[PDB]
């Protein structure tokens, strides 16, 4: 961007937004998860680590896709296989260019 | 005819839509028989590939 | 108002009516079947 | 009473004017609403 | 085995279908079956209420009754009585805290 | 700005936004008239 | 923490009402009352306790603790409020105002609670509240106050899926409508048992398939019984760790009558001693006894009485005067002849006991505009 | 008087000389495209309540766009064949009425219509003839497209998620839009059209041929 945009006396603050790491990727399933019908027991921990630090957005790109996979087979709780198999599809599209 | 734009001036606005209609009326959503198109050009470089 | 001439001077109901049909009848069954079980 | 950016009822035979009419719509909120920003709060922050 | 226990039952609706009463003893001879067994199914199919009707135990005579009964008229102005009391709930909060 | 409570206000360039600010718009300065009407506000902006 | 506080209450419950077992529960929630800040709630619980005359100190030591958790949030406030975050006052208090809830009174945890309601703008806090508001709502058992934040709790799941709100909050409205004798309600709110976590109150996950299977096996007929119960796997490996209730719930399934009273009087019992259930224990065997009685009596007409003893339950006189009281009770409809030692039945059409209800309630609501005729204008 | 209401549009595709008779076999190579919006148009149409059990925001719109001759109307024309649901299906380069107003009109009644008919479907084709990006407030001939674009973005957002009027919007170049047609509660679903390398490419030969 601009240099002078860059001038020291005209920009009062910067602030970096890092990637998530797998503290950040474990909450964002935690917040993401709230709204859905689930089964007992899971383990988002490793889940969080199935992505290795993608952004907030492939959380929410995951943990939305997980009831279609429940949907596809007629569930109404989603239950812990639909989340490992959203993170191969969302993760392949992370291997897709 | 045209290609397309990245919409210039004002006039190509209804034009490219008039062209748009023309498109679907070729082949949209409808069994086009008995009708038969010929047309014809000096340059086939100023045109829509889509068309 | 209310001057009241004075001659003289849930939680509740459901509770009372099983206290209506369960009211003085043996109240302690521990015993009862296990003492039924080789009288009867 | 009259406000300035004000609908009114009008009578049409001498224009004489009739009534307030209510209100219509800030020029900031119609704009604004046809953006449709997703509206957030800090419940759903993760880790920030 | 149990496709075999809905045949049987299959089975165990036809022959029982045209009559009101019979002994045990010739549903036994024509399903071709005990007759223990037989007793004890039919009385869960009376427990389990797929059918309904009556059984004996001097002779086994199975008593088979069936009318659909009214059902609609009462309970639905029924629960209109328990709306209405609800209404009236309501009333003591715009009568009696007002007037 | 939603727990502050100010008007929070992007900006895209978009044509559609145009009509609202003004006929024209010769500047972006004609937003400060909104801006300031609702004074407690913030501006956002993208890339 | 409300966390386990309701275990607090079902040990008031254990120190009290059993009077002869009033020891190790005056040991056990002293040894949780002495300790963790507790003042307040039980003054009249060492009433009805022994003397325990020196707890003077004992008082002064937890209102000092006490007084060191106000008088720091009396150092909170000016920092909280000097740089303002999201009011910072509140956000302290808003999570230690449950410990002027635990350890205060409901009034510094009610005010401070309705108070902080209106600083989160999301329910993410707000809807926990109500929950804290529910679960003292149990705790002083505010059966009104329950009825206002249970309508303001579900006015905030609609937004949002919140199951972790919604699926929780059928575990609270399942104790409330077994609290109540509200059977067919209670196990409809325990419908689920999966969604259902291993809780904080229930802490076993099997306590509460206890209580869904007690309330289900009156709550549900057989055409439910014989499908949902009998064929979960949720339901059945859990009390497959259960020998008496698997035994309970399969005598009475599998037709094995007389070891089904002998279960009973376990369970029963059971739910005597249970907090909780202790008020209508009673409402539940006298349905059950029915029950069994109904579902063997409506497959025979012809059954003789000497029958049930040695193959339903022992003691001939001891069902005849128990059916004569359900007969006379105006239910178990059939017609018991004596002298000839053979009981008939009968059957109803639903033009009758269906008209006995209509008739019910219709005299209610009479006896309501009534009332309310008489009540306003003078 | 208070009227029933009309919209003088493709009336409600009169389903008998109607269907453009498209199976789904005819179009070959579409495994993952037409199973994809088989689950975002009439899967919610029909199993309304898994998506209103589970809760998982079924999509309001869809966008499909790609390069011509992949199939944009003809997967229309399948999914208009076998649908149940009422079908509505305009040419979107119709609003640009000489009277004025008659197109905002010819807007909300075709809405009404979907509203008043059935838990009905939508079909747009050429939306860059009414969805542009540059706009110019001197002729009346780009103000009143304006106005088109406002009412139906109004009308978008008038609904509740209780009505199953599911809108399907066919293009060719994404560029020329606004994002702001592309917001969440008016658009989520978008669907390229990619063209098929050899794979599916062999299974159109073995249809065609
Ligand atoms: N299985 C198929 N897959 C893709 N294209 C096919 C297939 N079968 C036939 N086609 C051809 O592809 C064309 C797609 O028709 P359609 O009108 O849907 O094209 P389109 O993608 O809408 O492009 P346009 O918008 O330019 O018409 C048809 O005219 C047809 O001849
Ligand atoms: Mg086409």
């Amino acid at each position: 961007l601009d240099s002078a945009l860059l001038r020291p006396g005209r920009i009062d603050r910067k602030i970096e937004f890092p990637p998530p790491n797998e503290e950040a990727r474990l909450d964002i399933l935690k917040i993401h998860s709230r709204k859905m019908n689930l089964t007992r027991g899971i383990n988002l921990r490793k889940i969080a680590e199935l992505m290795p630090g993608a952004s907030g957005a492939e959380v929410k790109g995951v943990c939305t896709e997980a009831g279609m996979y429940a949907l596809r087979e007629r569930r109404v709780h989603v239950t812990q296989e639909d989340f490992e198999m959203a993170v191969a599809k969302v993760m392949q599209k992370d291997s897709e260019k | 005819g045209g290609r397309r734009f990245s919409e210039g001036t004002s006039a190509d606005r209804e034009i490219q839509r008039t062209l748009m209609e023309l498109l679907n009326q070729m082949d949209g959503f409808d069994t086009l028989h008995r009708v038969k198109m010929i047309m014809a050009t000096n340059r086939p470089d100023t045109l829509d590939p889509a068309l | 108002m209310s001057e009241k001439k004075q001659p003289v001077d849930e939680d509740n109901w459901d509770d009372d009516n099983v206290e209506d049909d369960f009211s003085n009848q043996l109240r302690a069954e521990l015993e009862k079947h296990g003492y039924k079980m080789e009288t009867s | 009473d009259v406000t300035p950016n004000c609908r009114v009822a009008l009578r049409n035979d001498s224009y004489t004017l009739h009534k307030i009419l209510p209100n219509k719509v800030d020029p900031l909120v119609s704009l604004m609403m046809v953006e449709k920003v997703p509206d957030s709060t800090y419940e759903m922050i993760g880790g920030l | 085995a149990k496709l075999y226990d809905n045949l049987l039952e299959q089975n165990l609706i036809r022959v029982i279908e045209p009559f009101s009463r019979v002994q045990i003893e010739h549903i036994s001879s024509l399903i071709k079956l005990s007759k223990a067994d037989v007793e004890r199914k039919l009385s869960q199919m009376i427990l389990d209420k797929k059918f309904h009707g009556i059984l004996d135990q001097g002779e086994g005579v199975l008593i088979i009754f069936d009318e659909p009964p009214v059902d609609k008229t009462y309970e639905a102005a029924l629960e209109t009585i328990q709306n209405m009391s609800k209404v009236v709930d309501s009333l003591y909060n715009k009568a009696k805290k007002l007037t | 700005a939603h727990h502050t409570d100010c008007t929070f206000i992007r900006v895209s360039g978009s044509e559609l936004v145009q009509k609202f600010i003004g006929e024209g718009a010769r500047m972006v300065r004609e937003l400060f008239v909104m801006a300031r009407e609702h004074a407690p506000s913030i501006i956002f902006m993208d890339e | 923490p409300k966390n386990p506080d309701l275990r607090i209450a079902q040990l008031r419950f254990l120190l009290s009402l059993p009077e002869h077992r009033g020891d190790a529960a005056v040991r056990d929630e002293l040894m949780a009352a002495v300790r963790d800040n507790n003042m307040a709630p039980y003054y009249e619980a060492l009433c009805k306790s022994l003397d325990w005359q020196i707890d003077v100190d004992l008082l002064n030591k937890m209102k000092k603790a006490n007084e060191d958790e106000l008088k720091r949030l009396d150092e909170e406030l000016e920092d909280a409020e000097k740089n303002l975050g999201e009011s910072e006052i509140r956000d302290a208090m808003m999570a230690k105002a449950e410990y002027l809830c635990r350890i205060g009174d409901k009034e510094g945890a009610l005010t401070a609670f309705r108070k902080t309601y209106d600083k989160t703008v999301a329910l993410g806090h707000r809807l926990d509240i109500v929950f804290y508001l529910l679960r003292i709502g149990l705790f002083y058992m505010d059966n009104d106050l329950i009825t206002r934040n249970t309508e303001k709790a579900k006015s905030l799941i609609e937004e949002g899926g919140d199951w972790d709100r919604r699926n929780r909050l059928k575990v609270y409205q399942g104790l409330y409508c077994v609290a109540i004798r509200d059977f067919k309600q209670a196990a409809e709110l325990f419908l689920d048992t999966v969604s259902t976590f291993t809780s904080y109150e229930l802490m076993d996950y099997k306590t509460f398939v206890t209580y869904t299977v007690y309330v289900s096996m009156i709550a549900l007929e057989r055409p439910d019984l014989r499908e949902k119960v009998i064929k979960g796997a949720e339901i059945l490996e859990v009390l497959h760790s259960l020998p008496a209730v698997r035994q309970y719930l399969f005598s009475l399934y599998e037709c094995r009558y007389s070891v089904f009273f002998q279960s009973l009087a376990v369970v029963e019992q059971e739910m005597k001693k249970d907090w909780l259930f202790a008020p209508h224990y009673r409402y539940y065997v006298r349905e059950m006894r029915i029950h069994a009685y109904s579902q063997l009596l409506e497959s025979y007409r012809s059954l003789t009485l000497g029958y049930m003893a040695e193959a339903f339950g022992v003691g001939v006189e001891f069902i005849d005067q128990e059916l004569s009281r359900f007969i006379a009770a105006g239910r178990l409809h059939c017609k018991i002849d004596k002298v000839n030692e053979i009981v008939e039945t009968n059957r109803p059409d639903s033009k009758n006991w269906q008209y006995q209800e209509t008739i019910k309630k219709g005299d209610l609501l009479l006896n309501r505009v009534q009332k309310l005729s008489r009540v306003i204008n003078m | 008087d208070v009227l029933p209401p009309e919209a003088d549009s493709s009336i409600m595709m009169l389903t008998s000389d109607q269907k453009p008779d498209v199976m789904y076999a005819d179009i070959g190579g579409m495994d993952i495209q037409k199973q994809e919006v088989r689950e975002a148009v009439e899967l919610p149409l029909t199993h309304f309540e898994l998506y209103k059990q589970i809760g998982i925001d079924p999509p309001r719109g869809v966008l499909m766009y790609g390069p011509p001759g992949c199939g944009k109307t003809m997967l229309a024309k399948a999914v208009a064949h076998h649908t149940t649901a009422a079908f509505i299906r305009v040419v979107g380069s119709e609003f640009v009425q000489k009277y004025l107003g008659e197109g905002p009109r010819m807007v909300r009644d075709v809405f009404r219509l979907a509203k008043e008919n059935a838990p009905a479907i939508i079909f747009i084709d050429e939306i860059d003839a009414i969805a542009t990006k540059r706009f110019d407030a001197q002729t009346g001939a780009d103000r009143e497209v304006q106005r088109i674009l406002l009412e139906l973005l109004n009308q978008m957002d008038g609904f509740d998620q209780n009505v199953n009027v599911k809108v399907i919007m066919a293009t060719n170049r994404a560029d020329t839009l606004d994002p702001a047609l592309l917001r969440p509660g008016r658009l989520d679903r978008k669907i390229e059209f990619p063209l098929p390398d050899r794979r599916q490419k062999r299974l159109i030969f073995s249809t065609i041929t």
